[PDB]
């Protein structure tokens, strides 16, 4: 496994190079079916890029195909949400789903139960904003989610890669001039947010399941496959 | 399983 | 003002948390009668309800928790109560591979968890967490830190403008517990790289503990509507705080 | 009238 042989800088640049692009929503208020359709189409197209982003995560390709499927099936909504939260940092009070799709919590009331998920996402973006989260830190957190969120539903290799990313996070903070006490404090603060990102995913997974049997908007086959893996 | 196919490529 | 928690040293933090530990309760389990879905759920409901009473009084003794307003204390316990019940159960079950020690007289395996619909999936996650604690050789001083971190963290992001100092006070105590965890790992002869890695490994488990709590909350809501076994008035309050 | 309130309340 070549992931463990990389340096901290070579881990950062590999994750930065593997970043998926920022996709656009379908061009042109919103109802329930219209907003859910725009979000469904966007999430479905983002999933294709995430799967290719996962292959470029150092150490992910070393896993068997079954383990790659298990990790993506459990973390896919977390990865979509943390990317949405990252894009929305420069837009306080708003969620940047796409450069042409910027929504506030009032627009989240068009869909049932969507305003609760919106407020949790907005709160996470404010937390990233108050902590001055850096893009190098963000790509490490997103890789941690991919490898960690499903590791206990199965493994020594995945934990070795997780320790590798932990070394990379600390290496970034020491590069920024933080003291040893500030390094493990910021490391703890960042990882505790992943507990809430997991919470938003479980709440978001239940909402997508309700949208399925409400049948407001038809879901894609890939989205249904990722959704059915949680029930 | 679409997730399988997208990972093989 | 003049918080007692911010003044505590690392060793004093451990002592206060260890002194606040709730007891390990027993259940009304009779090994004579075999298991039924209503009986086993009644045992787990009766046990969890009595543990909730001890948890609420344990939370009062967590450094910094008493400084929060009553509205914040209610909110933190309402969202973290099942997480705290689960990490305690996982901690009790470390020395019993493949078994969950709900009580010293109630030791269940993944087979007996099948006596309840959907409960088997939650049993396997709790077992995997207990295996992870055993794999890491989790220490009781580290465990009491993680349990207090769950209480303060799990509901801090679910909080208008002036109460930002209350959210800031919680983050100050959270950093205080982080210093305590690092102080523990430094005493056990771990290098700085080992301290950061083990610190990350412990906090990533809290992500899976949140996942088990969310799944457990949906399973408890299912039993409520199934009406097969009645839930206590306190559990119904804590359960309705998530919908 | 929450039970959690009173259990947190009484001293
Ligand atoms: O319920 S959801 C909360 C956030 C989103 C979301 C949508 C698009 C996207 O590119 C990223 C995200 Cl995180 C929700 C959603 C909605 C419909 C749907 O079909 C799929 C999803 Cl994921
Ligand atoms: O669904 S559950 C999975 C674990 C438990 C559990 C039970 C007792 C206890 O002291 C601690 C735990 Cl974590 C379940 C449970 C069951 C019924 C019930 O009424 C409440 C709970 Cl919490």
């Amino acid at each position: 496994s070549l992931a463990l042989s990389l340096t901290a800088d070579q881990m950062v640049s590999a994750l930065l190079d593997a970043e998926p692009p920022i996709l656009y929503s379908e061009y042109d208020p919103f109802s329930e079916a219209s907003m859910m359709g725009l979000l469904t189409n966007l999430a479905d197209r983002e999933l294709v890029h995430m799967i290719n982003w996962a292959k470029r995560v150092p150490g992910f390709v070393d896993l068997t195909l079954h383990d790659q499927v298990h990790l993506l099936e459990c973390a896919w909504l977390e990865i979509l949400m943390i990317g949405l939260v990252w894009r929305s940092m420069e837009h306080p009070g708003k969620l940047l789903f796409a450069p042409n799709l910027l929504l506030d919590r009032n627009q989240g009331k068009c869909v049932e139960g969507m305003v609760e998920i919106f407020d949790m996402l907005l709160a996470t973006s404010s937390r990233f904003r108050m902590m001055n989260l850096q893009g190098e830190e963000f790509v490490c957190l997103k890789s941690i989610i991919l490898l960690n969120s499903g590791v206990y539903t199965f493994k020594d290799h995945i934990h070795r890669v997780l320790d590798k990313i932990t070394d990379t996070l600390i290496h970034l903070m020491a590069k920024a001039g933080l003291t040893l006490q500030q390094q493990h404090q910021r490391l703890a603060q960042l990882l505790l947010i992943l507990s809430h990102i997991r919470h938003m995913s479980n709440k978001g997974m239940e909402h997508l399941y309700s949208m399925k049997c409400k049948n407001v908007v038809p879901l894609s086959d890939l989205l249904l496959e990722m959704l059915d893996a949680h029930r | 399983k679409i997730l399988h196919r997208l990972l093989q490529d």
